[PDB]
RNA sequence: AUGUUU
RNA sequence: CGCGGGGUGGAGCAGCCCGGUAGCUCGUCGGGCUCAUAACCCGAAGGUCGUCGGUUCAAAUCCGGCCCCCGCAACCA
RNA sequence: GCGGAUUUAGCUCAGUUGGGAGAGCGCCAGACUGAAGAUCUGGAGGUCCUGUGUUCGAUCCACAGAAUUCGCACCA
RNA sequence: GGUUGCGGCCAUAUCUACCAGAAAGCACCGUUUCCCGUCCGAUCAACUGUAGUUAAGCUGGUAAGAGCCUGACCGAGUAGUGUAGUGGGUGACCAUACGCGAAACUCAGGUGCUGCAAUCU
RNA sequence: GAGAACAGAAAUCUCCAGUAGAACAAAAGGGUAAAAGCCCCCUUGAUUUUGAUUUUCAGUGUGAAUACAAACCAUGAAAGU
RNA sequence: AAGCUCGUAUCAGUUUUAUGAGGUAAAGCGAAUGAUUAGAGGUUCCGGGGUCGAAAUGACCUUGACCUAUUCUCAAACUUUAAAUAUGUAAGAAGUCCUUGUUACUUAAUUGAACGUGGACAUUUGAAUGAAGAGCUUUUAGUGGGCCAUUUUUGGUAAGC
């Protein structure tokens, strides 16, 4: 049986990741963090919408997986499996512990109470700060309402307050849309994968000629 | 019955009631750990200086 | 127009790795001692892995390093066993090259059943003058790029000298 | 470059460079620490090293002390000064090393006012003996031998220079088991073989052996000897006369310095590329960029 | 159980100042320490002999003894409600000359010079340092510096 | 001395 | 700690109690006999005497150590 | 839940000193028998309880987890 | 100003790829009787300075070079943080007041300096 | 990484790159590259005397350690250690 | 508690100035270690399979891995960097400067080291603020179950734990 999330909502402990000193951590419930058209080019998906935390708390991996499934299912069924790229941008690296106190009354007889109460690994949780992005989803500007509603649906699976924020950046880049447009018209942006590479005014001129024939 | 194990509570207050005392600097400090070769020769140098300063009163 | 970028044999190492440390090892030692004209050195095994009965420090191999005209002559004698033709794969990227022969008796002294028959490994390390820069104790340096030995230069030198040829890529 | 040249950014960032003179492969700092570090209870006493370096065609013999700002040379002696004392060939051999040690010893003792006292071994016989302190007088000037990175072998020219500086009157602590003639089979050194090496006996023996063997090699090596009319049997008296001249006047006449340092610098400044300015670098970059009117 | 060894909890304290590992430079050994010199203790983790205890890392004391490779340093350790004299035998790689008194010595020399020049030129000394004083009046011009009016900015997300 | 069954 | 005793082919073993020289039975391998096994017969293999050091014309045996096992006895830091 | 334990061809097991996986009972094949059982000869038989890790390798030197058990689980 | 020997600080000195180097120096380079050390005079030892060469080492220069270093109202008075309130908020946390104040980032610049002795077109 | 008969992924030989990603008895941390690692040579400073000092601390003991002194030694060419 | 020696005077749970030390908060991961998401270029010697290839990797297809440049997110027992608070030392007469006596120590050496003799410098004798004074000693009581609040913080779902 899984303890309710309220028992692990807050960042009461120091980060306790899987390490040389844990070696016994269960598998995260969320294993997929990039879904939708994760191969789409940066030009294909200009609009970005973030589901952002407004609280310093811990989100369980179960909550992250449930919210990812909810948002992906909504966006896929309403707009299409390939109309968006959803990225979960928090990872459940903090291990939660449980001190298993016996049921089956008489436990006090075969129980030491709070002696040696250090718990065993119980689950995973992502430690989110105020203003930290939880979900990002890039799509076309025409898909704004569908993406915002998918994120609003996923919000119900999380403890605490989350805000839907429309990003002023182009897709998953760190450039504001006017600046990305300016750089693309200047020809200093080249598709690498689903992301891009930017031409720098540093490094070997031979490399900056081979890459980026903006000259 | 378990009890308290340790605390430094009230310890600084106790120590400051009679205050932390600087260790009363002296001129001519002790030569305790000083190199015994230096000390052996220093004794002879001082005996000679004493003899000279005594003889210098003529 | 190259004053002293003249490829030359730095050394020739003859090697016979016997799988055992028995009398066969001593026999191989005397084999590659007689043609080299120098006392060879036994090489201890470093592990005890499998299939060879080798153990840590068993003295399973024996090798000898030859330089100068003696190395040039042993090389020119081991090349006819290969008919003065070698594989391009035999040429290392650092400008060295090697080949293996079997039945060492086909040169010099005959079978001599007391000594028996052995195969041998020839490796030729090639360099230019100034390789002392990399080996000397004081002010140890690194040979410059233009001066480094390459396979594209060693193959050309190996067909210039010995009037030999190389094989497919 | 290759996947093994042009090391990566993290490697370059975390690489700790050795001391410059360790990169250059010139200073063994492990040995230099023990040579230079003074007993702290002396508080100023410089520890003097007799530094002996062998280049090609020259021997460096310096007496050096260390400071925070850098090493300070007390007296220097070079093998290219033996022509002034009557040695013009084999300026890097064992006998030349001995002569340079004798010269540095005599010159340093003269600089310190200890040339009359501590004459040293004037009548050299090749015997192992250190400069002894005189009664009711200043102690001998003590220096410690600094080979640098040269190996410690029995018969090395660096220990020949050591022996020369010891005979010259400098207190240089040393044992005899590294001199030529030391009998590694026993506890004793051959003083006649040491004296032979001091006076170039091995070189002269080679000269006569090569004369009684192939004469082309004796014409190639010792070409300057034949062209100066120096018989092999003259080497011993050449080195004796050199030792006597060194003891006569170890006063370091410097070279006459034609074409003085100002014109030296002016001449060397023509064959010297100057660094470009940032505007010149920018112009070169702009030229390489604009050369692609299209793309080449 | 608990563990309080000699070098317990020194993991970072006794480390080698990243990209400054290896051999100690020769100036450390060329330094000269006399009885009475004021030294700061900073252990060199690469020299395991003559090493101070972790308590004395960052402590400043007075040299009372000078030996072949080490100096005796006097530290005043606070134990209980008073100070006890501690005599450490530290190798010279673990100590440096303190600049806690170079400013004082330079002020001493400048004060002697000022006193001499004063009793030679007139009557004024002013030899005591003074704390940073309140600023004096000043006239601030607007020629080329007409005041620009700022206002608080509205909120935005820029994320 | 032991040697089953069809 | 003391006093004794013992350790031998794969196994049990005689051999020792004053070197002439390592054996007995089973087990194991082969053949014979039998219609076929067993017993039996003829073969063949298996140790150099728990491990060191010493005396001795030449020691499993004598002599003293070390290890292991057993029996009795002993016990102030 | 605490203290012990043992997991290896189908079954019982030997293991393994940083090698290399073996012996019986099974199974298959071939002998002997009129044939069956018995008996003989052979041959295959495991991805060494699991994942990862130290390692030249290493079921075996090694880490945690499992499976099957035992013992304990008391004073009220 | 170059070069050597010894150095100080130990990358502004390192790394990669090219180019240049007059004089001297350094260097590679030549030899194996002797001392010495090697499987191998490759290293190390010795001898010659003679037979040759700047090919390499080395030095310097070049590179919208990697790294490193310096600085900045660049980011940022941001993050963090000492002190305060019968401040806010269910809480998680947050705002404000009096102070201290980063790191990443961005940009610009730079790419050894120097001590002693000797030597050199 | 590139090469050499058997010889392959693992044998031995060769070159190149290689800031330590190895090793240093053991736990972990620190430290170390012409070394503190590996190999070789010689050795007994793992010695004698009795003090001082640091940690734990009452500034007691014990353990461990530091720097000297007075000897005798080891090693190295030597400084030194 | 008893006092004692002094009181031109000493110092301080404080600041300032100068000079150190630290590895927490933050930060970082296209920086080492360890985690970790994704796509993209190569490596066919990619592990190779399939597929042909009469066959080779020979072409592909492909999954895999490596390598390269990027990308999302992290660490009490990671880290280049790195605070705030806290913390060591100094801010003078037991000081600074000048000359020269002792020594068996030290130096090649009256070289130095240490300790002195003699000579010079009191308005601010060398920051601020305060100082029912400072220093010193003896001897004894009780106590040696603690608990609470803010902040830092560990175990625990949590607790008036
Ligand atoms: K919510
Ligand atoms: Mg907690
Ligand atoms: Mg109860
Ligand atoms: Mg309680
Ligand atoms: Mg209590
Ligand atoms: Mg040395
Ligand atoms: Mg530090
Ligand atoms: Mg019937
Ligand atoms: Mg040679
Ligand atoms: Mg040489
Ligand atoms: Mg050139
Ligand atoms: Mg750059
Ligand atoms: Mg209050
Ligand atoms: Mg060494
Ligand atoms: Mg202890
Ligand atoms: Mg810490
Ligand atoms: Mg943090
Ligand atoms: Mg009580």
């Amino acid at each position: 049986a899984r303890r309710p999330a309220r028992c692990y909502r807050y960042q009461k402990n120091k980060p306790y990741p899987k390490s040389r000193y844990n070696r016994a951590v269960p598998d995260s419930k969320i294993r997929i963090y990039d879904l939708g058209k994760k191969k789409a080019t940066v030009d294909e998906f200009p609009l970005c919408v973030h589901l952002v935390s407004n609280e310093l708390e811990q989100l369980s991996s179960e909550a992250l997986e449930a919210a990812r499934i909810c948002a992906n299912k909504y966006m896929t069924t309403v707009s299409g499996r390939d109309a968006f790229h959803l990225r979960v941008r928090v990872h459940p690296f903090h291990v939660l512990r449980i001190n298993k106190m016996l049921s089956c009354a008489g436990a006090d007889r075969l129980q030491q109470g709070m002696r040696g109460a250090w718990g065993k690994p119980h689950g995973l949780a992502a430690r989110v700060d105020i203003g930290q992005i939880i979900f990002s989803v890039r799509t076309k500007d025409s898909n704004k309402d569908v993406v915002v509603e998918g994120l609003r649906r996923a919000r119900y699976k999380f403890p605490g307050q989350q805000k839907i924020i429309l990003s002023k950046k182009w897709g998953f880049t760190n450039l504001d849309r006017p600046e990305y447009l300016k750089k693309r018209e200047a020809g200093e942006v080249k598709d690498d994968g689903a992301f891009v590479k930017f031409l720098s005014k540093k490094g070997s001129l031979e490399n900056n000629i081979r890459e980026f024939p903006e000259y | 019955a378990k009890s308290k194990n340790h605390t430094a509570h009230n310890q600084t207050r106790k120590a400051h009631r009679n205050g932390i005392k600087k260790p009363k600097t002296y001129k001519y400090p002790s030569l305790k750990g000083v190199d015994p070769k230096f000390r052996r020769n220093h004794k002879h140098a001082l005996h000679g200086t004493a003899k000279a300063l005594a003889a210098a009163k003529k | 127009q190259n004053p002293m970028r003249d490829l030359k044999i730095e050394k020739l190492v003859l090697n016979i790795s016997v799988g055992e440390s028995g009398d066969r090892l001593t026999r191989a030692s005397k084999v590659l001692e007689q043609l080299s004209g120098q006392t060879p050195v036994q090489s201890k095994a470093r592990y005890t892995v499998r299939t060879f009965g080798i153990r840590r420090n068993e003295k399973i191999a024996v090798h000898v390093t030859v330089r100068g005209p003696k190395a040039e002559e042993i090389l020119e004698r081991g090349l006819k066993v290969k008919e003065y033709q070698l594989r391009d794969r035999n040429f290392s990227a650092t400008g060295n090259f090697g080949f293996g022969i079997d039945e060492h008796i086909d040169l010099g002294i005959k079978y001599d059943p007391s000594i028996g028959i052995f195969g041998m490994d020839f490796y030729v390390v090639m360099n230019r003058p100034g390789a002392r820069v990399t080996r000397r104790k004081r002010c140890k340096g690194t040979v410059g790029n233009s001066h480094k030995t390459t396979k594209e230069d060693t193959v050309s030198w190996f067909k210039q000298k010995y009037d030999a040829d190389v094989l497919d890529k | 470059a290759f996947q093994k040249d042009a090391k990566s950014s993290a490697y370059s960032s975390r690489f700790q460079t050795p001391f410059r003179r360790r990169r250059e492969g010139k200073t063994d700092y492990y040995q230099r620490k023990r040579l230079v570090t003074q007993h702290k209870a002396k508080y100023n006493t410089p520890k003097y090293r007799l530094v002996v370096r062998f280049t090609n065609k020259d021997i460096i013999c310096q007496i050096i002390s260390s400071t925070i700002t850098g090493d300070v040379v007390l007296a220097a002696a070079y093998s290219h000064e033996l022509p002034r004392y009557g040695i013009t060939h084999g300026l890097t051999n064992w006998a030349a090393a001995y002569a340079t040690g004798l010269l540095i010893a005599r010159r340093t003792l003269q600089k310190l006012g200890l040339d009359e006292t501590y004459k040293g071994v004037e009548e050299v016989e090749g015997e192992y003996e250190l400069t002894e302190a005189v009664e009711d007088g200043p102690r001998p000037f003590k220096v410690f031998l600094d080979i640098g990175l040269q190996r410690t072998t029995t018969g090395a020219r660096v220990f020949g220079a050591l022996k020369g500086a010891s005979d010259g009157g400098l207190y240089v602590p040393h044992s005899e088991n590294r001199f030529p003639g030391w009998d590694f089979e026993t506890e004793e050194i051959d003083p006649e073989l040491l004296r032979s090496y001091i006076f170039g006996g091995h070189v002269s023996q080679y000269m006569e052996e090569l004369a009684d063997d192939d004469e082309e090699r004796f014409s190639e090596l010792f070409k300057g000897y034949l062209a100066d009319d120096i018989d092999a049997d003259s080497l011993e008296d050449i080195y004796t006369s050199a030792h006597e001249a060194i003891r006569a006047d170890p006063a370091f006449k410097p070279t006459e310095k034609k074409f003085t340092k100002e014109q030296y610098a002016a001449e060397s400044k023509k064959y010297r590329q100057t660094k470009l300015s940032k505007e010149e670098r920018a112009a070169r970059v702009a030229a390489k960029i604009a050369a692609l009117a299209g793309q080449q | 159980g608990k563990s309080h060894g000699y070098r317990s909890r020194t993991r970072y304290m006794f480390q080698r100042d990243f990209r400054k590992h290896g051999a100690v430079h020769l100036s450390t050994y060329l330094k000269v320490y006399k009885v009475g010199d004021i030294v700061d203790i900073k252990a060199n983790g690469s020299i395991q002999k003559g090493m101070p205890h972790k308590f004395y890392q960052g402590k400043t004391g007075v040299v009372y003894n000078v030996t072949k490779s080490s100096v005796g340093v006097i530290i005043n350790k606070m134990v209980g409600n008073r100070y006890l004299e501690k005599r450490l035998n530290l190798r010279v790689e673990h100590i440096k000359h303190s600049k806690c008194r170079q400013e004082f010595l330079e002020r001493v020399k400048a004060n002697a010079a000022k006193r001499a020049e004063a009793k030679a030129q007139g009557v004024a000394v002013q030899l005591k340092r003074q704390p940073a004083q309140p600023r004096e009046s000043r006239i601030v011009s607007t020629e080329g510096n007409v005041p620009q009016t700022l206002a608080p900015v509205p909120y935005e997300t820029f994320i």
